[PDB]
């Protein structure tokens, strides 16, 4: 009945005033691609950067079981999108946002699904 | 002149044929550092640069193609190497990597231990190394040839790949080994490259290109070695950015080439001439296996 709760723990250190997490892995790119979240290739546009996934996952760095039936992983293995004026935090940027399940895009910064 | 707008420099034809004996290396700009964009590390800027120059040279690319890397972790935790491999290569490429300390990665797959302990099955098209030993630094004698991790690098070529391959592997001043320069002769060309953004140290990646499984020319391994030391000491290079702020044409291109199985006497000078222009593989065609020893005591 008992577990360990990692995710509640950098939230409240972040709160209190505590520095962020770094070593993060940036690309060289073209900057005139399509603007979706999750992809096969690099696709940033001229208000983004581009990450490598593994390096940003909060479980695969600190050496921790996955929360899941089957400890699957979403990020290692692709790369990740993230916007330029909150590019000095990108490990709490993906535990706190979601995407749509229609179009691609990050709810909230971009997408336009209703008339 | 042209040369500060390209991504490196090869060393010329006829500085090979010559007869030198050897000396110590005395750089002109041995302490200097480059100017980098705002937000990039110096291992991603020198992988980009060595990927722009194979992309001149006759390699053959298969469908379902197969690579192995030695040497790929850094003293931070994490694999940037890695990372700009799987940005070149085709979708659907499979990728296998390895080191003696703990890391974490992008590849299909990773194993632990010293190099002297992995073991396959099946045969591979194309082979990467950065590895050196830290003990090196500390000189007290006359520079002679040395042994190691090398002896293993030599046996591992001549037993696991396949007839038509490549490969690229890396040296410095006083880290370097004479049975490696002799089996250069058993390719069909050879050289060795030096990148324009660390241009202030001795490095350098030796390269061959397209294999025959015998000789075709012989080679002294200790006069070869001191015919390198004498170009760098008399022509200096100087440092630059430039190539890298422009990306419109990086990835590798796909061209689809055959494979076949053949037994020893069935090898014409018809089948030779094929291999030396970039357009045939040898080699078997099931299925992929690894694995890693462990010793128990106490
Ligand atoms: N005998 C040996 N067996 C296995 N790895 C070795 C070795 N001698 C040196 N190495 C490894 O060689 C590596 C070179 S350190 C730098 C490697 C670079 N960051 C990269 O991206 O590849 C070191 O991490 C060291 O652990
Ligand atoms: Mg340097
Ligand atoms: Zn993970
Ligand atoms: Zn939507």
């Amino acid at each position: 009945a008992f577990a360990v709760d990692a995710a509640k723990a950098y939230k409240d250190y972040l709160a209190s005033g505590g520095q962020p997490i770094t070593n993060c892995v940036k690309m060289l790119c073209t900057h005139t691609g399509t603007g979706q979240a999750i992809t096969v290739t690099p696709e940033a546009n001229m208000d983004q950067e581009s990450f490598g996934g593994a390096s940003c996952c909060l479980y695969c760095r600190c050496h921790i079981d996955h929360p899941n039936p089957k400890g699957f992983c979403d990020l290692k293995g692709k790369y990740v999108q993230i916007p330029t004026t909150c590019a000095n935090d990108p490990v709490g940027f993906t535990l706190r946002n979601t995407v749509c399940t229609v179009c691609g895009m990050w709810k909230g910064y971009g997408c336009s699904c209703d008339q | 002149s042209s040369q500060a707008w390209q991504p490196g420099v090869a060393m010329p034809n006829l500085y090979k044929m010559q007869r030198m004996l050897l000396e110590k290396c005395d750089l002109q700009n041995y302490g200097d550092s480059a100017t980098l964009p705002k937000g990039i590390m110096m291992n991603v800027a020198k992988y980009t640069q060595l990927c722009q120059y194979l992309n001149t040279l006759t390699l053959a690319v298969p469908y379902n193609m197969r690579v192995i890397h030695f040497g790929a972790g850094s003293d931070k935790g994490v694999a940037p190497g890695t990372a700009v491999l799987r940005q070149w290569l085709p979708t659907g490429t499979l990728l296998v990597d390895s080191d003696l300390n703990d890391f974490v990665s992008d590849a299909d797959s990773t194993l632990i231990g010293d190099c002297a302990t992995v073991h396959t099955a099946n045969k591979w098209d194309l082979i990467i190394s950065d590895m050196y030993d830290p003990k090196t630094k500390n000189v007290t004698k006359e520079n002679d040839s040395k042994e190691g991790f090398f002896t293993y690098i030599c046996g591992f070529i001549q037993q696991k790949l396949a007839l038509g391959g490549s490969v690229a592997i890396k040296i410095t001043e006083h880290s370097w080994n004479a049975d490696l320069y002799k089996l250069m002769g058993h390719f069909a060309w050879w050289t060795a490259f030096v990148t324009n953004v660390n241009a202030s140290s001795s490095e350098a990646f030796l390269i061959g290109c397209n294999y025959l499984g015998k000789p075709r020319e012989q080679i002294d391994g200790y006069v070869m070695h001191a015919n390198y030391i004498f170009w760098r000491n008399t022509n200096p290079i100087q440092l630059s950015s430039y190539s890298l702020f422009d990306m419109s044409k990086f990835p590798l291109k796909l061209r689809g080439t055959a494979v076949m199985s053949l037994k020893e006497g069935q090898i014409n000078d018809m089948i030779l001439s094929l291999l030396s222009k970039g357009r045939l593989i040898i080699r078997e065609n099931n299925r992929v296996v690894i694995s890693s020893d462990v010793l128990v005591n106490n």
